[PDB]
């Protein structure tokens, strides 16, 4: 997501609902990545979420993490969370 | 600028193509088929050129396979033998005796020397020798 | 290679003989000038082996008319071997006598075929039957000085039933040629002695004793009557030429047949089974088939009228077969299977084939045409297609629209609002006229008329001809129902096709238009809007005259092409 | 009324000529190819061609097309049956029908063709006569030829008298995609190999529902014979009399009668099929196959032929019974199943892939064709009554035949 | 993972369509499947098998994504088959070329000189409308590089891109400059070549790029003194190549100006005897000086060069050399026009010719070298070629005869005769455009309309079948019916024209069979217009009208119940509104 | 066959 | 044995019809 752009966070929204309306992408869990976190502008890792409504996705399994473009953290725990949506062993 | 090239066979089929020409594929397949019936329904003192559509289509075949040509009417027509006789020579000189049966199974060596000598319709290299050592170069990188 | 050849051929050994000859007959085959050593084979000709004599025939047969000079001599073997007690020589002797197209030869072939005439091998009699006919065909008169009409017509006369069938298909051939003097025609007791030998003729045979009735003409109800009585159990022959001559020879007999006896409905119902067991023949036979029921569907359609289903096309028919199906349904199209019909229109223009689709698409139209019972149902079908976005289907549907609002536009109105947006991108002139002719005669449900005008108006100066003149007429009609918003465009209209238009009759329309409308506008509405009379529509029925001669022409080029005997031979 | 036979090749080469007329040049046939790729090409390809005044009428064989011209306003239906006899009479004598034969038989295939026909009149076409004065490894021609009998060649003896009949059942159907059956016609055909001493004249009777009408019997199970092709053998006369089927047998495997009827009867197979394809991304098939037919009875070699995407790839198949093969040759779902016996139900689920990209052209919908052939099983009801087998000499024949029930032209239209 | 050789070795097996269609889905099969397991390993043999596929005319739309894939790989072979593809299969209509920018881009800066090299001629090959505008950043960095082996291959990318955007030439002015001093041949080709291009797209670098004029006659004059090197010469010609490259941008500048023309004039009078003209290049090198040459304003005695040197040529036995020559005299026409008459003869026997193109070079000579006074000579030759012309020729004579005519006819009796006789003679063969040039030719003649309304009555009653014909006579009979028949109202001695006869016609035409519905409206335009211009049989063409109101043409019915309802109501205003239509160049 | 044969034989 | 049903002897007339 870009969360620097108000104007453009509605047709990124669009964009992600059209993409998330197909038949054919059923298996692929939900990544969301919170990008650009270094301005103060940048919103919190439930506003967003709010805001795209990413609880009304049925069947799809999403998964917000803010990363820092700049610095780099958050990045290891997002795909800590990938590798254990994908295996399910130990 | 050569607008195309199809290395035809005697019998009808085509050996190689290579049009410059953004075209339709049913358009394509269209104007393959025509070119060949009419170089095909040509007799051996027609001069080796013909004006079909606007566009200078040489021919000059050097075995039971022919060659062909697309060139715009701003340009000599000699100058298109001669590079149909330098790439002959390019391809005879990177085989090594170019036969029938080397063009269907080496489409792909053709088609990279094609490239290196012919770009766009307009030439890439006047000499025949660094063409080659050039291709050499970029077949033994692996 | 041809001295190795000759010199082989011209040896004493039997085993290398008949190796040169097998070798010369296959490189004839192979597509070799083998003509120059015609005069070297002919040394090697009178041998005592079978499997030889028949490749020298077959050579000089091939090598005739390229040596007509070398030929002669030949002549003397062909004598020698006319007379052999093996009835296999004799018959190749004779055959490969009228095979030879020499006219320095046929001269003294006479006297063979004169012996061989009256021989008592039936297979003998059979190959002079063919000889005779040959003969003719080269020398005309030559036949007639040798008094062979007379020979072959005892022939009929006489046992062998397969020799009375090569007899009659020589006669029928020789008369075919002749001028019609001296016709060998023959009474009613001929005719029951012929029959009398339909029976046990062969496959081939049948259609030759078949034949020669095409020619001959009842005169009463029973004579008629009882050929139909034998001609009947023709309809049950596995050979599907044999079917077909019997169905031909059952129309033409039943020209002098009475509707009022009850022989005419047995006629007809025996013989809708017969065409409909036609329809599963070999795809080959299917193009024949159906042109033979074309033909005569047009001449008697009370047979074939409960046959819709077998007229269906199958997925894997051929073209020439699929075309003949729409053709065939048409013309057997009713308000009964109106719905069966419109069904299998449908699932036609879901294919590929778009010479099919265009076929499709005329068969509807010509369907929606000849029956108005269900002119709702096609124009609805009409409309779904267009829904369906094709090019082909769409250019095709605007043609079949135009056609059926000339017809039937009292209750058409409301099909020109979906019409009105009906991507009229299309550049089809085929169409685009149509469409244009719509709008101009139908501009009184379309409220934008003027607005979809204007597209068409940017290049019309350079559009086409029908195009032009069209446009013109719509616009001309439009200016005349409604002049308010459509005053300018009139304007424009005319300027653009009088003074920058150079089409003569284009021109001269243009013309026209504007003296009308400079002249007495009021007038315009009755003159150029008025009530056009009803259209004629074009009969696809033959003429009554063509039909009956088309009727004695049954199975032959005649009946497939549905054209004149004499319009297509040369 | 032919000019010349030809035998051609698919290269446009003459594999073999045999002119009956001489009344056309023998260089028309060079014109025969590009007059064909010209109609091919343009959609106006017909069997008969036309070369100005000459036209060349020929079928399509195997390898090779058999073109005979002609000029003047000759029978075609004549031309297509002697085209027809000649490609038997190959079979016969060849076992195969291409090239290998045509450059090897010149020997026989130039006899066999002049004997065959004379001057456009073909006069001797039965392979069995033919057998005998017509050899590739010549005495007079048999008294066969000319007698009225051609088709049974008097003197032959065997140490038995078996005559083994083949009621071969033809189940055509025409489903429309709407899911009513619109063509649903049954073709009889009762093919005999007959094997006896002599010349018997076979007297056939069967149930036939006129016959039953005529006796009086019109109330028990009687086949309504729509249409029925007898033979050459069969006597027409006797057949239209009084419906007695009497004549004389060939000696070998032929075709007696080729009965034809409609039925308006349920389908012995019904397919459920359905189609869930997604937009360039997936497709599903729902196929369901019931066996309307009787569960006494079991059909031998099923396959329903599913035409799948031809562009379709990594398929899956999860049915019921039957191994399930997906063939790119002929793009389509072979359902093969081995047996089935009647009353059955498979169902099955398949799900195979398709490019993102779109086509350049539409594909068409070919329609889904059975294979069944179930074994003993009259769908029509015909029972055989009687075979009167009477010979001069006097013998106890021993009469033989089996029914076979398989799929005629039984396709089913899709969606 | 089958190979290329193994594949092409079974597909050499295959007879029958049929069985090679089916034989070619086995394999495209199997590609498929290997391709939706996106396979990494054997995908190189899989893109080829899918080249040879679509190229044996079988679809590969399928195969698209791959090469995308393929392109953006790593490794050598992978990279080349994805070029290869994308050169193939790939066009600007595709629609799936535009993600192709970015691998184009990130392959553009890469170390390998010979993967940049295959990323460049890929989008000189397939460049769109829409990638060069992304990608002529890139292409001029290349440009100014000192890679011989790049040079070349960005001067044909910069061509491509101009040609395919000619707004962008000006990002390239600041690129070329003072490169004309490289020692390699094929690098001085590409900058040449770049050069005639920049110069025949715009002439606003004509005065930038001709400043330049004696660095490239030094660089042809240096060319033409080594007569010997290992590359570049073939049959004794050094740098044929090069030498037409450099003649052609001699005769592409200077064509309208005389310095330039003079400063050229030495190299052009030294190469033009000093080359040795026994080979192809010779000749090839000779015409393109003579092209060159003749579209120069160059010296007098150069053109007395090249008319020699054009018919020493045109007597060549070679066909080629004689189409050459052809050529060359079709496109010295204008220019040297009163040089070329001298060669009448040999342009006539060029007609007798049994090729093709010579026979429609020749035709195109006669017909560019009609004057002003050879029109009556060449009348006759022309008439009797068309007569003998070849089935495809006959239509092209008919409408040069006609563009002749109307050009410098001279007389409108003899014009009007010879068109008469063309259409004639031409019958199937004239276009039906041509018809409304000769009715405007016709409406603008007003003092011989007896004479032509005779002949065209004369000539219409024998065939009707000749559609342009027909509808040039029912044109005519519609404009002058009041010459054809004059003072025949009532019955009067024999005449040709009884005012029967013509009316019959024009009925037999609407109801003949060989109408294309085009000859039938102006049958119907003449006999409508045959209401006031003819008074004698007056009330018969309304029936007839009446009648073919109820046509199956939707037009046909519209005009014929137009005529009837002017006939039944409007019997007094007929003639109000059909007055002659006026008459304009 | 016709193919083996050498394109310009050199 | 033999696919498609097995071989059965026919009768030689309607027996029940004289």
């Amino acid at each position: 997501v870009d969360s620097n752009d108000r104007e453009r966070v509605n047709e990124a929204r669009e964009e992600l609902m059209r993409m998330l309306a197909e038949d054919e992408l059923r298996d692929a869990v939900l990544l969301v990545f919170a990008n650009k976190q270094d301005l103060p502008n940048a919103m919190n890792a439930a506003e967003i979420t709010d805001k795209l409504g990413l609880h009304s996705l049925r069947h799809r399994n999403w998964y917000i993490q803010a990363t820092c473009a700049t610095s780099g953290d958050g990045l290891y725990e997002g795909l800590d969370w990938l590798s254990n949506q994908l295996r399910n062993q130990k | 600028m050569i607008h195309f090239i199809l290395l035809f066979s005697r019998q009808g089929k085509l050996r190689l193509q290579k049009w410059y020409i953004t075209l339709p594929d049913k358009e394509r397949k269209k104007i393959t088929r025509e070119i060949v019936q009419i170089i095909l329904s040509r007799g051996h003192r027609t001069s080796s050129f013909v004006d079909w559509k606007e566009l200078k289509l040489v021919y000059k075949r050097y075995a039971s396979l022919y060659f062909c040509c697309a060139i715009e009417n701003q340009d000599n027509e000699l100058l298109t033998l001669e590079i149909v006789h330098r790439y002959v020579e390019l391809l005879d000189k990177y085989f090594g005796n170019v036969c029938e049966l080397d063009i269907i199974f080496n489409f792909e060596k053709a088609y990279f020397i094609l490239d290196e000598f012919i770009i766009g319709g307009e030439i890439q290299e006047t000499s025949k020798k660094i063409a080659v050592k050039a291709i050499e170069d970029s077949d033994m990188l692996q | 290679e041809i001295f190795e050849l000759k010199a082989e051929l011209n040896s004493d050994k039997k085993e290398k003989k008949k190796e040169a000859v097998k070798k010369v007959i296959a490189s004839m085959t192979v597509g070799k000038d083998v003509s120059a050593l015609f005069p070297d084979v002919v040394n090697c000709m009178q041998t005592d082996n079978l499997e030889l004599k028949k490749l020298v025939y077959l050579y000089l047969m091939n090598y005739a008319k390229s040596q007509p000079d070398m030929a002669i001599m030949a002549v003397n073997t062909f004598v020698k071997d006319c007379e052999d007690p093996n009835p296999l020589i004799r018959a190749l002797a004779v055959r490969t006598m009228g095979c030879i197209r020499v006219d320095k030869i046929t001269e003294y072939l006479c006297e063979p075929l004169r012996k061989c005439l009256k021989d008592e091998d039936p297979y003998v009699r059979k190959t002079a039957a063919v000889c005779v006919a040959k003969l003719h065909d080269i020398n005309a008169q030559l036949v007639e000085d040798q008094g062979f009409l007379d020979t072959l017509k005892d022939l009929i006369s006489d046992s062998n039933p397969m020799v009375v069938a090569n007899a009659v298909a020589a006669l029928s051939e020789i008369a075919e040629s002749h001028p019609s003097s001296n016709l060998l025609d023959l009474n009613p007791q001929s005719i029951n002695k012929l029959l009398t030998a339909l029976n046990e003729c062969t496959e081939w045979g049948q259609i030759f004793i078949l034949d020669c009735l095409a020619n001959y003409m009842p005169k009463d109800d029973r004579e008629a009557q009882s050929i139909c009585e034998r001609v009947t159990p023709r309809l049950s022959h596995a050979n599907s030429a044999v079917v077909l001559s019997a169905v031909k020879v059952l129309m033409k007999f039943m020209e002098m047949l009475s509707k009022d006896l009850d022989y005419y409905g047995t006629l007809l119902k025996k013989l809708a089974p017969p065409l409909v067991t036609l329809l599963s023949a070999e795809p080959e036979l299917q193009y024949v088939a159906l042109r033979n029921i074309n033909l005569i569907v047009q001449k008697r359609p009370e047979i074939l009228k409960h046959e819709m289903k077998v007229f269906f096309v199958k997925y894997n028919d051929p073209i020439y077969v699929k075309l003949e199906k729409l053709d065939i349904m048409i013309r057997l199209a009713s308000q009964a299977n109106i719905a069966q019909v419109l069904a299998e229109l449908r699932e036609y223009a879901t294919e590929v084939d778009v010479d099919f689709v265009r076929k499709a698409v005329r068969a509807i139209g010509r369907c929606a045409i000849k029956v108005e019972q269900s002119a709702e149902r096609c124009v609805s079908t009409l409309l779904d297609l267009i829904q369906t976005k094709v090019n082909y289907v769409v250019q095709e549907a605007i043609v079949v629209i135009k056609d059926i609002f000339r017809k039937y536009p009292n209750k058409y109105e409301s099909v020109i609002a979906t019409l009105c947006e009906n991507l009229d991108s299309l550049d089809e002139p085929e169409a685009r006229a149509a469409m244009i002719w719509i709008v101009g005669e139908y501009a009184e449900r379309i409220d934008n008329a003027d607005e979809l005008l204007e597209s068409f108006l940017e290049g019309f100066h350079d559009k086409s001809t029908q195009v032009q003149l069209q446009l013109l007429t719509a616009i001309v009609k439009l200016f005349l129902k409604k002049p308010t918003e459509t005053q300018e465009l009139v304007q424009q209209v005319l300027s653009l096709a009088t003074q920058d238009s150079d089409n003569p009759d284009l021109r001269d329309r243009g013309y026209i238009y504007w003296r009308l409308l400079s002249t007495d506008p009021v007038a315009a509405k009755e003159v150029v809007l008025a009530e056009k009379p009803l259209i004629s529509e074009e009969t696809d029925l033959i003429e009554p005259t063509l039909l009956d001669e088309l009727i004695c022409y049954i199975g032959t080029l005649a009946s497939v092409y549905h054209k004149p005997p004499s319009a297509f031979v040369e | 009324s032919a000019s010349a036979v030809y035998v051609l090749d698919l290269k446009g080469k003459v594999l073999i000529c045999r002119n009956y007329r001489g009344d056309v040049d023998m260089s028309e046939v060079e014109h025969f190819m590009p007059i064909l790729m010209e109609k091919e090409e343009e959609g106006m390809l017909s069997p008969i061609l036309a070369h100005g005044g000459v036209r060349f009428m020929w079928i399509k064989h195997n390898n090779l097309y058999l073109v005979a011209t002609s000029k003047k306003n000759a029978c075609v239906s004549l031309v297509f049956s002697f085209l027809y006899k000649v490609v038997q009479v190959f079979s016969e004598y060849f076992k195969e029908l291409e090239e290998e034969s045509i450059r090897d038989n010149f020997v026989i295939i130039y006899e066999l063709l002049d004997e065959l026909m004379d001057f456009g009149y073909p006069q001797t076409t039965d392979s069995k006569i033919l057998q005998e004065y017509i050899t590739q490894e010549a005495p007079r021609p048999p008294a066969t030829v000319t007698n009225a009998v051609s088709w049974r060649s008097e003197g032959i003896k065997y140490r038995k008298n078996e005559v083994f009949l083949d009621v071969i059942e033809a189940v055509n159907l025409l489903v429309s995609a709407n899911g009513n059956v619109l063509r649903s016609e049954i073709v009889g055909s009762i093919k005999m190999r007959v094997f006896l001493s002599g010349m018997p004249e076979l007297r056939l009777g069967l149930n036939d529902k006129v016959l039953f009408d005529n006796t009086g019997r019109g109330k028990s199970k009687s086949v309504e014979l729509e249409d029925v092709k007898f033979h050459q053998c069969v006597r027409l006369s006797r057949f239209e009399n009084d419906r007695t089927i009497s004549f004389i047998p060939p000696d070998g495997e032929f075709e007696l009668m080729s009965y034809r009827l409609n039925t308006h009867v349920k389908p012995l197979i019904w397919i459920e099929s359905v189609i869930e394809k997604h937009s360039h991304s997936r497709i599903e098939y729902m196929v369901k196959a019931k066996s309307q037919f009787k569960r006494r009875s079991t059909a031998n070699n099923v396959e329903i032929h599913i035409p799948v995407p031809n562009d379709a790839d990594s398929p899956k198949f999860k049915t019921t019974v039957g191994s399930v093969k997906w063939v790119p040759e002929n793009s389509e779902i072979v359902w093969s199943v081995k047996s089935f016996p009647g009353g059955k139900e498979y169902l099955m689920r398949a799900h195979f892939g398709l490019p993102s990209v779109e086509a350049e052209d539409k594909e068409g919908k070919p329609p889904i064709s059975v294979k069944f052939e179930i074994p003993y099983f009259t769908t029509s009801g015909i029972q055989v009554r009687y075979l009167k087998i009477i010979e001069k000499s006097g013998y106890q024949a021993l009469p033989w035949v089996r029914y076979i029930t398989q799929n005629g032209d039984y396709q089913l239209r899709t969606q | 993972p089958i190979r290329l050789r193994e594949l092409i070795r079974t597909i050499r097996t295959a007879r029958t369509q049929a069985e090679e269609r089916e034989m070619i889905q086995k394999e495209c099969a199997a590609i498929r499947s290997s391709f939706r397991e996106e396979d990494n390993t054997y995908r190189c043999r899989n893109v080829a098998k899918l080249l040879y596929m679509h190229m044996l005319g079988y679809p590969a739309h399928f195969g698209q994504l791959e090469c995308l894939k393929l392109i953006a790989s790593q490794k050598f072979t992978d990279k080349r088959i994805g070029y290869l593809g994308a050169m193939l299969l790939l066009d600007e209509r595709q629609d799936v070329h535009l993600l192709m920018t970015n691998c184009i881009k990130n392959d553009l800066n890469h170390s390998t000189q010979f993967v940049q090299g295959l990323a460049l001629c890929t989008l000189g090959c397939m460049g769109s409308s829409e990638m060069c505008r992304d990608l002529a950043g890139e292409v001029e960095k290349l440009l100014k590089t000192s890679n011989s082996y790049l040079r070349k291959k960005a001067a044909l990318c910069a061509v491509h891109v101009i040609r395919k955007v000619p707004e962008l030439m000006e990002m390239f002015l600041p690129a070329t400059k003072n490169l004309l001093n490289e020692k390699n041949h094929g690098v001085l080709h590409t900058s040449v070549v770049l050069l005639t291009e920049m110069c025949e797209r715009s002439p606003d670098m004509l005065a930038h790029f001709r400043k330049l004029v004696p660095q490239l006659v030094r660089i042809l004059k240096n060319l033409i003194m080594s007569g010997y090197s290992p590359e570049h010469d073939v049959s004794g010609i050094s740098d044929p190549f090069l030498q037409v490259r450099i003649l052609r941008l001699l005769r592409i500048l200077g064509r309208n100006d005389d310095d330039s023309s003079e400063a050229m004039n030495d190299i052009l009078a030294q190469v033009a005897t000093n080359t040795e003209t026994s080979k192809n290049v010779g000749n090839a090198i000779l015409y393109e000086t003579v092209l060159t040459i003749m579209d120069i304003k160059s010296e007098s005695g150069l053109r007395v060069l090249a008319i020699n040197i054009l018919g020493r040529f045109l007597l060549n036995n070679d066909k080629n050399i004689r189409y050459v020559a052809l050529t060359s005299l079709l496109k010295t026409v204008q220019t040297d026009h009163n040089a070329v008459q001298r060669h009448r003869s040999t342009i006539v026997d060029c007609l007798k010719d049994l090729d093709v193109s010579i026979k429609r070079r020749a035709m195109e000579l006669s017909f560019a070298l009609v004057n002003g006074n050879n029109i009556r000579g060449m009348m006759k030759e022309l008439l009797y070629f068309l007569d003998s012309c070849e089935p495809e020729f006959k239509a092209d004579c008919a409408s040069g005869i006609f563009l002749a005519a109307e050009k410098y006819a001279p007389s409108k009796r003899w014009h009007i005769d010879t068109i008469m006789r063309v259409l004639t003679t031409a019958g199937s063969y004239v276009r039906d455009d041509a018809v409304p040039n000769l009715i405007q030719l016709i409406t603008n003649s007003v003092e011989m309309h007896a004479y032509t309304v005779q002949r065209l009555y004369k000539a219409i009653l024998g065939d009707y079948s000749q559609q342009p014909l027909v509808q040039v006579a029912a044109w005519c009979i519609g404009e002058y019916g009041d010459l054809l028949v004059s003072g025949q109202c009532e019955e009067e001695e024999p005449i040709q024209v009884t005012e029967d006869e013509v009316l019959d016609i024009l009925e037999s035409v609407l109801i003949s069979n060989m109408s294309t519905s085009v000859t039938r409206g102006y049958a119907l335009t003449a006999i409508m217009k045959l209401s006031t211009r003819f008074t004698c049989t007056v009330n018969r063409i309304k029936k007839v009208v009446s009648i073919y109101g109820s046509s199956i043409d939707v037009e046909l019915q519209q005009r014929a119940v137009e005529y009837n309802a002017l006939f039944k109501k409007y019997d007094h205003m007929r003639s109000a509104l059909l007055e002659r239509m006026p008459v304009m160049e | 066959k016709g193919e083996n044969t050498s394109l310009l034989h050199p | 044995d033999r696919k498609g049903g097995s071989y059965s002897q026919a009768a030689g007339s309607d027996s029940a019809q004289s």
